[PDB]
Parts: structure tokens; C-alpha cells; sequence
């Protein structure tokens, strides 16, 4: 709000490449098209954009798998900080928008209430009581990213409870994010339906090596028909993985 | 592929009975409801009456409950609608569709009694003429 | 009976508009509102279940919610074939009870 929205967008000190270089100088000149577009524009070519990264890496491929997990926890933070912005200039009521590159996003600007509330696309849906998001009126958003290969390989599985994991990812990844930063100890659970997916079936989330996958409280209640539905208690960058051992 | 053909609708005088008829093919009708749809002359949709031939389960709207009669007849897989004492209330299309229980989907998601009328029919259209 | 109120009840719209339909209904349904869709002189066509469950076939540009006892159907980008009747449909307590209906056309 304070034309400092895409300041946060710059690319870690160490690494060195043309590619990401280049994308943020892209979103740089998205920012400057920001304040004569439109809200609903913006966010759409952001989306467009991390898409164009995605699809096509140049020498990302090329980075360390570290500084890989490491750009790709950075790219979803900011990807989370961007849709609260942007969302809380938009009319109220439900947004969706679904990339070329199939990248499903779906908002909910509502006023503060105590109101049960179902919303979501087909790579994935919430249930969640409308006491968690107000924590202006409140802001609720999922954001699947179909395609995350490139960033997300030779990623770690970490349990953190409990050798060898053989880790292949069978959902997008649904970032979920609300108006309150504070996203770790919500007070009611969140009931969540992920598709695309179908050893072990695991909801897992990214959590920051750089970044590496840990289930860390997301009881899986059960998979069925190509869709697994995970109850959770906070909100992160989930996606369905495979625990081959 | 799944269809259902209707029939039986026609002129009819007001007091008098008529009996619609809903061919259903490609599924079996004993897992599923099959639900009966007026919609009036430019007007909306309005149900009239619904059956689950396994339980029987016999259920009719308000204005209906007095004269309709719906069954089901698992050897000819159709199912009935046997109208009577009609009215020019009743002039309408009659649509039979398809309920499907989609809690088998995601059980840990729905709720046990949720439906939706997924496969239509076409309609078959009732005029109740007290003069031509 | 629950009476499902439906809003504007018709509107008019353009190809790659946004639209959205509200469906607000009385009592209280939890989740169970599907939409149809019916074209003049055909028979309706189910489009989503469980008001956020797409239906097999249906384009991805049509999404559903819930805000309590309000639903809506909202169309990313509306399309040539995308211009008909919707209406919303509950079966949770008998009798099931039909939206008014809400027309669009093209502008």
C-alpha cells in the first residue's frame, strides 16, 4: 500500500543467474505497471509471470539444490505477502482466477464474522470457520502451483516425530494464507480436499537447506478417487507426497 | 451412455389422469433417485415428487401429495407417475432426473444424505385444456 | 420450507466479464446447494455440487462458495455459450426447494 509492495522481490545475496535476474526485473516493471492497471490486472500478470519462471528455468537448474529450496521458499512468502495486498483492494466476495499454466487462484474478501465458510477450486477446497481468517474486512486465498519441479527437487522429507524416503510430490502445491500473519496455532481446525493426486500418503507443507517438506501436525483423514483430504491446524504451502521407503 | 426418455404427456381435462412414464437406461435404477421436475410455461423449476426404488421412500411436494402417485418398476428399470384429479395448475413440463448420492466420493468431506440431479431427462409436456 | 432467494434474478454481461450469482437461503443449509444451468427449451444440466464441487465436464471458469447461509456462483470469463438460466437447488430438508433463477445476457 505504501508503493513498497515489490521491493521485497530481489534475489538472494550469492547467487548468480541470468534467469532469475531477469524475472525480477520483469516483476520490478510489473510494479511500475501497478499503480495505472488494475488490482484484478496485476495479480494476474504476477501469476502470469511466476508462471513463465517456472515453465521455463534457464540456468536455475543449474543452482545448488540448497539455494534451489531457498528461492522457492522466498518465491511462495512473497507470493502469499503480494495476494494480501492485492486482495485487500478488491470488492468483496469470492475471487478465482485460473492460469493458462492451469495455476488455480481463489480469494474470499468478507466482512468479519463467525460464518462457516466452503471455498475453494478444483486443485483444492477449505472449510474453515470465519472466526480464523479476521484474526478491514478478512482475506482467505489458495494458490496452486501445478507445475514446481525445477525448485522444489531433491527436496528432504522431514517428519519430525517418527532411513531412507523416496519423495514424489502427487498434488499442487495450495499455498493457503488468511489476513493474520500469525498462521501456526489457528484456533479451529481447517479442513482441506486436494486433488490430482493417486508407501505412505502424507500431507506435507514447505517448510524453511533453505526449505525442506515436514508434515508437522496434518492428520491425513483419508484418500479416495484421486483426492486426499487433510484436516490441519495451521497454514502453509501443502502438497500430497508419496513416503516410499 | 446414460439417458432417460420420458412420455406419456398429453392433452388432458381438468379432473381427469394422466400417467408419465421416465425410461431409464445405461444404470440400473436401484441405486439411485429418480426425481420428478415440473417447470411451468416461463416460469422456474419446481419439484413435484421423488422415490429411491430400493427403500421405496416415497416423498411428494405440498400441492402434489393429494393425488400424485410415483412408482417404480425394477423389471422395466422406468419409473411412474400416475396424475390425477389434474388441475390447469399442473400445465408444465415434467422432467425426471437422476439423484446421486456423491457422499461415496469424498466420505471424509459430504455429509451422508447430500444428492444432486446429475443426468436430466427431456421433459414431457402435460396440458390440462378445460376447453379447445 | 427453506425459501432460496436468488439475486439479480437477470443480468447482463459481456464475454470475458466476471459474474457472479447469489443464491441466499433461508434457515440454515450447510453445504448442500448445487447449481444447474438451463438453456431456453432444454433441459437443465448440473453444474456444480456440495456449492464448491465441480461436476464431470463442466468448464474449469465455473467456481462455488459458501459463506454460511449464502452461496454464489461466480464465472471467471463469461463465454458465448456461457449466456442462460441458473438456478440453485438444496435437497437437505424435504421438500427441495428451486432458486427463483437468474437470466444473463450479453450486452
Amino acid at each position: 500500500c505504501e508503493d513498497m509492495t515489490f521491493s521485497t522481490w530481489t534475489p538472494p545475496p550469492g547467487v548468480h543467474s541470468q534467469t532469475l535476474s531477469r524475472f525480477f526485473d520483469k516483476v520490478q516493471d510489473l510494479g511500475r505497471d501497478s499503480k495505472t492497471s488494475s488490482a484484478e490486472v496485476t495479480i494476474q500478470n504476477v501469476i502470469k509471470l511466476v508462471d513463465e519462471l517456472m515453465e521455463a528455468p534457464g540456468d536455475v537448474e543449474a543452482l545448488a539444490p540448497p539455494v534451489r529450496h531457498l528461492i522457492a521458499t522466498q518465491l511462495l512468502s512473497n507470493l502469499e505477502d503480494i495476494m494480501r495486498i492485492l486482495a485487500k483492494s478488491l470488492p468483496k466476495g469470492p475471487f478465482t482466477y485460473i492460469s493458462p499454466s492451469n495455476t488455480e487462484l481463489t480469494l474470499m474478501i468478507q466482512e468479519r464474522g463467525d460464518k462457516n465458510v466452503t471455498m475453494g477450486q478444483s486443485s483444492a477446497r477449505m472449510k474453515l470457520n470465519w472466526a480464523v481468517a479476521a484474526g478491514g474486512p478478512a482475506v482467505a486465498g489458495i494458490l496452486s502451483i501445478q507445475n514446481m519441479t525445477t525448485l522444489l527437487a531433491n527436496a528432504s522429507l522431514n517428519l519430525h516425530s517418527k532411513r531412507g524416503v523416496q519423495l514424489r510430490r502427487l498434488s499442487a502445491v495450495n499455498s493457503i494464507f488468511l489476513s493474520h500473519n500469525n498462521t501456526k496455532e489457528l484456533n479451529s481446525p481447517i479442513l482441506f480436499a486436494f486433488s490430482h493426486l493417486e508407501q505412505e500418503l502424507l500431507c506435507a507443507f514447505w517448510k524453511s537447506r533453505g526449505g525442506h517438506w515436514a508434515t508437522e501436525g496434518c492428520q491425513v483423514l483419508g484418500s479416495k478417487n484421486g483426492s486426499t483430504t487433510c484436516q490441519c491446524s495451521h497454514l502453509a504451502s501443502f502438497a500430497i507426497l508419496m513416503a516410499h521407503y | 451412455e446414460v439417458q432417460l426418455v420420458e412420455s406419456g404427456g398429453g392433452l388432458v381435462q381438468p379432473g381427469g389422469s394422466l400417467r408419465l412414464s421416465c425410461a431409464a437406461s445405461g444404470f440400473t435404477i436401484s441405486s439411485y433417485s429418480i426425481h420428478w421436475v415440473r417447470q411451468a410455461p416461463g416460469k422456474g423449476l419446481e419439484w413435484v415428487a421423488s422415490i429411491s426404488p430400493y427403500y421405496g421412500s416415497t416423498s411428494y411436494a405440498d400441492s402434489v401429495k393429494g393425488r400424485f402417485t410415483i412408482s417404480a418398476d425394477t423389471s422395466k428399470n422406468t419409473a411412474y407417475l400416475q396424475m390425477n384429479s389434474l388441475r390447469a395448475e399442473d400445465t408444465a413440463v415434467y422432467y425426471c432426473a437422476r439423484s446421486w448420492y456423491y457422499y461415496e466420493q469424498n466420505p471424509y468431506w459430504y455429509q451422508k444424505e447430500e444428492q444432486a440431479l446429475d443426468y436430466w431427462g427431456q421433459g414431457t409436456l402435460v396440458t390440462v385444456f378445460n376447453q379447445i | 420450507d427453506i425459501q432460496m432467494t436468488q439475486s439479480p434474478s437477470s443480468l447482463s454481461a459481456s464475454v470475458g466479464d466476471r459474474v457472479t450469482i447469489t443464491c441466499r437461503a433461508s434457515q440454515s443449509v450447510s453445504s448442500a446447494v448445487a447449481w444447474y444451468q438451463q438453456k431456453p427449451g432444454k433441459a437443465p444440466k448440473l453444474l456444480i455440487y456440495s456449492a464448491s464441487s465441480l461436476y464431470s465436464g463442466v468448464p474449469s471458469r465455473f467456481s462455488g462458495s459458501r459463506s454460511g447461509t449464502d452461496f454464489t456462483l461466480t464465472i471467471s470469463s463469461l463465454q458465448p455459450e456461457d449466456f442462460a438460466t441458473y438456478y440453485c437447488q438444496q435437497s437437505v430438508y424435504s421438500p427441495v426447494t428451486f432458486g427463483q433463477g437468474t437470466k444473463v445476457e450479453i450486452k
